[PDB]
């Protein structure tokens, strides 16, 4: 049985710390990134809507 | 050693880390908050139901902003049923402009919420109040025992008679103070059709228009002239006519 | 020592807990618990009749009457209310509509 | 002053490595929260321009 042998080496505390802070700021790089396309895939429908609503102005014009 | 009053947070959320961060709070016999303000967290159905629930729990909390959470119809009945007066949270200022729940989550939240006596001021800019919410803006301002400041619907979609339903709430009220109609397509503009030339039966045609003007600006000039605490008015991004104006 | 003082009579300042909001809403749970209360005394049979009756007495159909339709209501449903106190009623709630009549 | 006495001095290459990529992570994470701040104020104003557009108009229509 492996119960009392939990032996925890010293691992480098500062190699872990950054490690730990890397992944961190690398999964709210990649969440930044997905709302930043998220947003911006917003702001082109938002953009989209309000020519074409001009256009639906411009779409009586036409009628 | 302190405690968290005022959770203020403008991160994305979602509705899975609301509902987390929520439950947390109620898992927590968490009472010292007084505050949450979730700026596009996307606090969602899931996130307001556990809201809801803690809230309930608590009945701490003052100051809720859920500003572009996408509350939507299910999370506004969630909050009818935790904000009822069998709950009495004491939540004072409620914030959810750019929450799209629409009127009809107007009429979720008013199930329960129809007579509540909590809020220090609710805002629902943007949140797409249409004539019938206006109908439950009526509602909740034509009832005289009153505890709240400002209720704004600027951005919303309350048109001519939008601000005719809430004139009529306003003819009754008598303790409300602010109000912000502007960018709510309030249009008493009979048009462009003024040139004698251009249009011979203008007139014979938009008799109707310039009859639903006269009215809406007459219950304006009663709710302004006998609005002893009603003394703040935002008509701004409106096609309000120049008569009308005047 | 020498168990000397003190005794001081509590006064309650009235400074504890407030409700912190001004002028619509913190009133309006009163009347809320009171429709909640309503619900149980009375059974969905009678309230369409009395929406009628309010209906037949409300001769402009805009949700207000006068104190004269109020007391032809009244005796049609059986409200049994001395004048002054049916007055007193109705305009104890029409000054809640100033610009109503 | 003006001669290269720069000695070499060997100081923690792998420390700096890492200050270096955490500085760079950091400055990458402002770059993108400030363009998701502008896509947001575009997407909110966009929304209002379309609402805007939606609601008054009408002069078209009238014409």
């Amino acid at each position: 049985m492996s119960k009392k042998s939990g032996k925890g080496k010293g691992k480098n505390d500062g190699d872990e710390l950054g490690a730990e802070k890397e992944q961190v700021l690398r999964t709210k790089v990649e969440s930044l990134i997905q709302r930043l396309g998220h947003e911006q895939e917003r702001a082109d429908r938002a953009k989209a809507a309000e020519n074409e609503l001009r256009a639906r102005l411009f779409d009586l014009d036409k009628d | 050693d302190e405690n968290i009053e005022k959770i203020h947070l403008w991160e994305e959320l979602g509705p899975v880390g609301v509902r987390s961060i929520m439950d947390s709070l109620t898992e927590i016999p968490y009472l010292h908050t007084k505050s949450i303000r979730l700026w596009k967290v996307k606090a969602q159905d899931e996130g307001t139901r556990t809201i809801c629930n803690y809230m309930e729990k608590s009945k701490t909390i003052e100051y809720l902003d859920l500003m572009d959470n996408q509350v939507g119809s299910l999370g506004c009945e969630f909050l009818g049923r935790v904000l009822h007066p069998q709950i009495e949270i004491p939540l004072l200022k409620l914030k959810l402009d750019h929450n799209e729940f629409g009127t009809e989550g107007l009429m979720q939240l008013a199930a329960g919420l129809c007579m509540n006596s909590v809020l220090e001021k609710l805002s629902l800019n943007y949140c797409a109040i249409t004539a019938e919410g206006s109908k439950y803006i009526q509602q909740i301002l034509s009832f005289v025992n009153t505890n709240l400041k400002k209720l704004k619907m600027k951005g919303n979609l309350l048109k001519n008679e939008g601000v005719h339903q809430l004139f009529r709430a306003f003819k009754v009220n008598k303790t409300l103070e602010k109000v912000d109609l502007s960018d709510n397509q309030f249009d008493t503009t009979l048009g462009d059709d003024q040139d004698p030339e251009a249009n011979p039966n203008f007139f014979e045609t938009n008799k109707d228009a310039i009859e639903h003007n006269k009215q809406i600006i007459e219950n304006i000039c009663e709710v302004l002239k006998a609005a002893d605490t009603l003394l703040y008015y935002d008509f701004r991004f409106n096609n309000i006519s120049k008569t009308d104006a005047k | 020592m020498d168990n000397t003082g003190k005794l001081e009579k509590q006064l309650v300042t009235l400074n504890d807990g407030l409700p912190k909001k001004p002028a619509k809403e913190i009133i309006e749970e009163l009347k809320h618990h009171l429709y909640q209360d309503f619900q149980k005394f009375f059974s969905e049979e009678k309230k369409q009749q009395y929406q009628n009756n309010f209906a037949l007495f409300d001769r402009d159909n805009d949700k207000y009457i006068n104190l004269s339709e109020l007391k032809e209501l009244l005796t049609s449903v059986n409200i049994t209310f001395p004048d002054d106190e049916l007055e007193e009623l109705y305009n104890e709630f029409c000054l809640t509509s100033p610009e109503a009549d």
